[PDB]
């Protein structure tokens, strides 16, 4: 419905997604909040970002050192707070993920009995030369990976 | 008695995240780690007696975050001084022994039982007790440490830090640098269902350089804290130890670092706490090395042998 994606072949795409035991609002709050990625994003030393936060937003991203790279230009491409919709596209840094383009989408479930949050993001970015579809797809998916874990930590911490 | 110099900065990178140590007479060296009962009785020597001061020296690379090479820091010299001290205890309960495996065994275990005071695996204590982990899932460090005596040296390597012997006057390597490329770590780390990716670099699931490391719990089955430990009998034509991060071997050879460091430590006394000769080695070094376009943090410590 959300994380439909088109990659071509000099392209990939891929998806991960994590229950989290939080309702809906609590996560939403944590993740739209643009300008501080590093509240949930573990790997995010600092943020920077000036203005509202607003489709065309740019935030400034240094990550912490033992990474591939150690900055991103990231911009905001979707908020949608009725169906609880997020884009973010990459668009400058020292990275090797060219036109990377993601998707986090969050949704209402029940969890033990208890109002539950399921996110899911996707993504699409181009195949950095020397590397596969598969590489690519698995190195995004361990950082995603890692991003998501910390959101349902941060998010369940606040619950309690 | 130990003749050290340390110098280290945080270079061309914002905040320092290398840490360093050097604890003089931190330990007891069981005997019986260094020669047999039965040898050292026949002269009429109790093995289990004996005593043999040492000093520990530790370069400990940070990464993430500094919390985890300042708690090595803290923390190795006095888990492995209490685990030196309840092994010779137990090798007194023990006939003959393969002592390279007790080395092996005695660093592995203290080496673990670091990591798993990290992570919050384990307690730990400070007069209080402490257990949440020290810091978040994604911090971790090297560990490159050196055990010195007068008879022997002992080192144990876990990550891409790297100490080197300089013996008559050529290097000799004494630990070998845990990357994901490395034939025995990739097929390891690919046994266990992971990957290396060759992304800036050969990485453990593309992320980390290093396929060895203390802290790192989010990479863990893949990214051990288990050291590889080497024994060195002292020779006549030492000259030096060359502890330092990848800070200093990223743009330095082993060849270039012991030759600055011997000839920095001779040119010192021929011209002319820490030792000024061997600082002014560990200072020559960490200059060049940033004189020569290192990106990163830069941790050096030269031991004068002699
Ligand atoms: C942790 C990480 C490593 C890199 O090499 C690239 C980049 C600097 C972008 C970085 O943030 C990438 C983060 C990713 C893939 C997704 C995200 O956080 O939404
Ligand atoms: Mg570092
Ligand atoms: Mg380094």
């Amino acid at each position: 419905r959300f994380h439909r994606h088109e990659p071509r072949d000099h392209q990939c795409s891929s998806a991960v997604a994590k229950h989290i035991k939080a309702p809906v609002h609590l996560v939403w709050s944590l993740v739209r909040r643009f300008d501080q990625p590093q509240l949930f994003k573990p790997f995010v030393s600092r943020c920077e970002m000036k203005g509202n936060i607003e489709i065309g937003s740019v935030r400034e991203v240094n990550v912490k050192s033992g990474l591939p790279a150690t900055r991103s230009t990231e911009r905001l491409e979707l908020l949608d707070d009725n169906e609880h919709i997020l884009s973010v596209r990459f668009v400058g840094g020292d990275h090797r993920l060219k036109n990377y383009s993601s998707i986090l989408t969050v949704h209402p479930e029940v969890i033990d009995g208890r109002p539950g949050t399921l996110v899911i993001e996707s993504f699409v970015v181009d195949v950095p030369e020397g590397n596969t579809k598969d590489e690519t797809c698995y190195f995004v998916e361990a950082l995603l990976k890692c991003n998501l874990k910390s959101l349902a930590e941060v998010s369940e911490r606040l619950v309690v | 008695a130990p003749v050290w110099g340390c110098a280290s900065t945080r270079g061309r990178s914002a905040e320092m995240e290398d840490a360093s140590a050097a604890v003089p007479r931190f330990a007891d060296v069981p005997v019986r780690l260094l020669a047999s009962r039965r040898d050292l009785d026949a002269l009429g020597l109790d093995a289990d007696a004996l005593r043999l001061p040492a000093h520990l020296f530790g370069v400990f690379d940070g990464h993430g975050g500094a919390e985890v090479a300042n708690y090595c820091r803290e923390r190795i010299h006095v888990v492995l001084s209490a685990a030196l001290a309840r092994l010779g205890k137990n090798l007194g309960e023990m006939g003959e022994v393969d002592m390279k495996e007790h080395w092996d065994d005695v660093f592995t275990k203290c080496f673990q039982r670091v990591d798993d005071e990290v992570s919050g695996r384990v307690t730990r204590v400070v007069g209080e007790v402490r257990s949440e982990p020290v810091t978040a899932e994604n911090v971790g460090s090297t560990a490159v440490v050196a055990l010195v005596c007068s008879s022997h040296v002992v080192v144990a390597n876990c990550g891409d830090s790297r100490i080197v012997l300089c013996r008559g006057k050529e290097p000799v390597a004494l630990s070998i640098d845990h990357k994901p490329d490395r034939k025995d770590e990739r097929a390891r780390i690919e046994a266990q269902g992971g990957k290396v990716i060759q992304w800036n670099g050969y990485r453990v699931l593309g992320v980390l350089a290093m396929s060895r490391s203390i802290g790192d719990r989010y990479l863990k089955p893949f990214v051990i804290p288990k050291p590889e430990v080497m024994v060195v009998p002292r020779a006549k034509d030492d000259d030096c130890l060359i502890l330092a991060s990848d800070g200093l071997w990223d743009v330095v050879s082993n060849e270039e670092a012991c030759k600055v460091a011997r000839r920095q430590i001779l040119l010192w006394h021929k011209n002319n706490s820490t030792d000024p000769a061997a600082q002014a080695a560990a200072d020559y070094l960490m200059r060049l090395a940033l004189k020569k376009g290192s990106e990163d943090n830069i941790t050096v410590i030269v031991v004068d042998l002699k």
